[PDB]
RNA sequence: CCUUCUCAAACAUUCUGUUUGGUAGUGAGUGAUACUCUUUGGAGUUAACUUGAAAUUGCCUUAAA
């Protein structure tokens, strides 16, 4: 048979899991919501997972709002076989930046360079021109 | 029910709205640190708009000046942020319909561009000052009874020959005189004169008022426009016609 | 707007130029029942929409069945009045999108997708499944006390 | 500059050898420095100075290819009432050139979302001009797909001046940025390589003199130390190495 | 079922000229060689090509009822 995860997909912008949770919790009471997110500057990926307690409300959302149309991405949802388990989706954050250095001394990184000039000379030399 | 379109315009709306405070609270503490070498634009500015419609824009150069600040809705989605709701909160404008006065001047800019898209400013004449102060603006009193938690109407000028007699001020009149002229701090006066209540445009849903509501949804709608633009300047309509239909 | 453009062009058809070609070309809807006939069978319908309550019901009986048949997007809709509203009629019984401007084109497509997915394949049994035999409220409760 | 026209005429070897075919031959100039402005990313471009510009030649060398040159402006939601297209027709070819589509910013908010629409226009396109009042707001309206290319980015012109429209500024300023200027970004980390053209358009015998001015001026803006070329393929060639740059990375902190 | 940061100052006159500053995105995938720092932690950038916003698990309330 089926489970009760359900799963949703072409999502709109600005539509998380904050929202996601709020609307679907009024067809019960729900265990967990997860949404796509990327790593670098967490923007959403447009798909996720969620799963109440009951294998019939699984059953009444997407027979509800499978091909349910709101701003201009119609909906898609189905519900998924016995278990599969939601594994991951970590919500993520934007990736500041921070500078790692500089620490070397800038004597062997100057020898570094004068090797480094006679070396591109001799990859040329080689390829070669 | 909730229906998943309005709390997902909600939080659109409500994101546009903390990001456009967010980059005029930065630009605001960025120009009074005084590093301004990473910058946007130099001074400040204000657009006075008559009636499809004339506009002006001039700079500051504060020189305060009375301004009257009216609360107004909107726009139509926007969560209420924590800054905006500070500020209103502070100036005791909660409860939209209602009336305040604040003294304008240099350092008051960087708080009515944050709210902004929320109020109606403007400096009105002395007609409409004198007007609003004897038909509305309310006391609070004690005596021999009544401990006080409720208001009254302003009859009486001993009432305030009693609570304002230390700075000489008797008989209302005086009170528009300090108003109008900005005189002995205007602090004590403004806490003293429960800021007020005015009364809507349009009170309705028969069938002649929703073509009221259409034409003045309308007519805002071209006059009061929204920048989000983090430079945008304070707009300035004639509140001296304002009050005639809200007063 | 009638009048008002007929007196636009009535100035400009002597004064700077127009051969009817001053004002640009008109989008609107087409709502007559002939009219939306011929128009499938030629075929430029892009979006059929057909009231379901018409008194005389063999005036629409037939005309999914021949939007089946040369492909074109039908859809049928509740209520006639509601219908006439966007039309300026009273009832208007059929209405038709057959040219649509530029900045909707992905509108009128998503929608015509939406009705694909909804219409289209949540309805199979339609086609058979005679309807209507249907108990009354003491019969019925009878038949489930006897049985 | 001996060492220039060396390193040129090595790379008309390095092609000389016996889509992929206009791809394989684009010259570019690469260059870096200290580091680069921290935390923060850039999104004006500047256009440098030169004697020879290689956006003129360009015209008669796109014209029979399939890329099929073209060119958009960006105007004010205001301007499209005033200048037309014939008044440009005419100001322009009598110099060379020609604009071909004004889009209103309303245009890219109602009729070009949708992205599927808004690249199949814009991929149509080659050389973008934009309203100084609008490319502040054009991130929002054209998306980071446009922003990832060199040339598909907008270039902001001073369409205004003191005062009001008067398209005698928006002439006297095109000339100056299509036959006089070279357009390049400057973005984080060190690294930043110049499109100066394909080995088929202009010359080296003024690549030579057009590469001494971009380096005379470039040279002293950023404290760059490393100048290399290559073309899309080849080894990269020292041209440069000045030690007397990193000598502040032990100095700043 | 919201709707997008659409000029600021200065020095100058040739009837418009010059310097400055202002711009963080739809996701996913394909893909060529080059660099800058830091210990192995792989970070910042780098020629360009595909897609009906496409998808499966990368560690305040008279804007009412």
């Amino acid at each position: 048979e089926y489970s009760g995860i359900i799963y949703v997909s072409r999502l709109p912008h600005g539509f998380h899991e904050k929202e996601l949770s709020k609307y679907f919790a009024q067809f019960g009471d729900l265990k967990e919501v997860r949404l796509a997110r990327n790593k670098k500057t967490g923007n959403s990926r447009h798909y996720g997972f969620l799963e109440f307690v009951n294998k019939e409300d699984a059953m009444i959302a997407q027979e509800s709002m499978n091909n349910y149309l709101l701003m201009g991405h119609l909906l898609q949802v189905r519900v998924l076989p016995k278990g599969a388990k939601i594994e991951k989706l970590y919500k993520y954050k934007k990736r500041v930046l921070v500078e790692k250095g500089i620490t070397k001394p800038v004597k062997q990184l100057k020898d570094n360079m004068k090797q480094k000039h006679e070396e591109r000379i001799k990859k040329l030399a080689k390829s070669g021109i | 029910f909730v229906r998943a379109e309005s709390i997902v315009a909600k939080t659109l709306a409500t994101s546009r709205e903390k990001e456009r405070i967010k980059r005029v609270s930065i630009l605001e503490d960025k120009k009074a640190k005084n590093e301004t070498q990473h910058i946007a634009s130099g001074k400040d500015f204000i657009l006075k708009i008559t009636e499809g419609l004339i506009r002006e824009k001039t700079t500051y150069d504060g020189k305060p000046a009375l301004l009257f600040i009216v609360r107004v809705r909107g726009p139509l989605a926007v969560n209420i942020p924590n800054k905006a709701f500070k500020i209103l909160s502070l100036l005791r404008l909660v409860e939209t319909n209602t009336g305040v006065f604040v003294k304008l001047t240099k350092n008051v800019y960087p708080l009515l561009k944050v709210i902004a898209p929320y109020v109606v400013i403007g400096k009105p004449s002395l007609s409409s000052i004198r007007s609003l102060i004897q038909k509305r603006g309310r006391i609070i009193y004690k005596g021999e009874n009544e401990a006080e938690p409720h208001e009254i109407v302003l009859n009486d000028n001993n009432i305030v020959e009693e609570q304002l007699g230390d700075h000489g001020i008797i008989c209302v009149e005086d009170i528009i005189h300090e108003i109008a002229t900005m005189g002995e701090s205007f602090s004590v006066c403004n806490f003293f004169l429960q800021p007020f209540k005015l009364n809507r445009e349009v009170s309705g849903f028969g069938s002649l008022n929703r073509l009221r509501k259409i034409k003045q949804r309308e007519a805002e709608s071209r006059t009061r426009q929204f920048s989000n633009a983090a430079t945008a300047p304070v707009i300035e309509v004639d509140i001296d016609s304002l009050l005639a239909k809200l007063n | 707007e009638k009048k008002e453009r007929l007196t636009k062009e009535a100035a400009a058809v002597a004064e700077g130029k127009s051969k009817q070609d001053a004002s640009p070309k008109p989008y609107a809807v087409k709502y007559g029942l002939n009219h939306v006939v011929a128009l499938i069978e030629n075929k430029k319908a892009k979006l059929v929409l057909i009231a379901n309550d018409v008194d005389p019901i063999e005036l629409v009986v037939f005309l999914p069945a021949l939007c089946k048949k040369m492909g074109v997007p039908y859809a049928i809709v509740k209520g006639k009045a509601r219908l006439g509203t966007l039309v300026n009629q009273k009832t208007s019984a059929v209405a038709a999108l057959t040219e649509v401007r530029a900045e909707d084109e992905a509108a009128l497509a998503k929608l015509v997708s939406t009705i694909d997915a909804n219409f289209a394949d949540k309805y199979d049994e339609v086609k058979k499944h005679w309807g209507g035999g249907i108990l009354g409220n003491k019969a019925q409760a009878k038949m489930d006390k006897r049985a | 500059r001996e060492r220039v026209i060396k390193a040129v005429n090595e790379l008309i070897k390095f092609t000389s050898k016996p889509e992929e075919e206009l791809k394989k031959d684009l010259q570019l100039i690469v260059v870096n420095n200290k580091s680069f402005t921290g935390t923060s990313k850039s999104f004006k471009l500047k256009l440098l100075n030169v004697k020879h510009s290689f956006y003129k030649p360009w015209k008669e060398a796109s014209a029979t290819a399939v890329k099929d040159f073209k060119v958009l402006l960006i105007l004010k939601d205001s301007d499209i009432k005033k200048v037309s297209e014939d008044d440009l027709f005419d100001q322009l070819d009598s110099e060379g050139i020609k604009v071909d589509e004004i889009i209103c910013g309303k245009d890219l908010k109602t009729v070009y979302k949708a992205y599927e629409a808004r690249n199949a226009f814009i991929s149509q396109f080659s050389l973008i001009l934009a309203d100084d009042s609008i490319v502040t707001s054009l991130p929002k309206l054209m998306g980071g797909k446009a922003y990832n290319k060199v040339e598909t980015t907008p270039i902001s012109i001073r369409t205004h001046a003191n005062k009001e429209f008067s398209l005698t500024t928006l002439t006297n300023n095109i000339k100056k940025v299509y036959m006089n200027q070279l357009p390049v970004k400057l973005p984080r980390g060190t690294t930043l390589n110049v499109h100066l053209g394909n080995l088929e358009w202009l010359r080296p015998e003024e690549f030579v003199d057009n590469v001494e001015l971009i380096s005379e001026q470039l040279i002293k803006a950023y404290q760059i130390r490393s100048i290399f070329i290559k073309t899309n393929r080849s080894p990269v060639l020292p041209l440069y190495y000045n030690q007397d740059v990193l000598d502040e990375l032990e100095a700043k902190k």
